[PDB]
């Protein structure tokens, strides 16, 4: 049931150089699968586990 | 002429009923929430959450 739009705004507003307000949701649902490809990160991973 | 022999009947009829029109007010309807909600194939309408 979780929307993952709001991780992608952050991650991009974190980013501090893009204005989320004129990014539509697709394109940030996009980021989402091209994230969601990518290996986490050792410590993270580990965390989690 | 009148004849009360062929005149005398018994009518025959039900002693009660209750007729009802909206069939479908006997019937509670509720939906799931719309984040669940499947299609034909079992899977969700939307999938991109």
């Amino acid at each position: 049931q979780k929307k993952m739009k709001s991780i992608v705004e952050d991650f991009l507003k974190r980013l501090q150089i893009f204005d989320i307000s004129r990014v539509p949701d697709d394109q940030m649902y996009r980021l989402r699968d091209r994230l969601r490809l990518l290996p986490v990160e050792i410590r993270r991973l580990d965390i989690f586990n | 002429q009148f004849d009360f022999r062929a005149s005398m009947h018994m009518l025959t009829s039900n002693l009660t009923f209750t007729v009802y029109s909206d069939l479908l007010a006997f019937v509670s309807a509720d939906t799931v929430e719309p984040i669940n909600a499947v299609a034909f194939d079992n899977m969700r309408i939307m999938n991109e959450l």
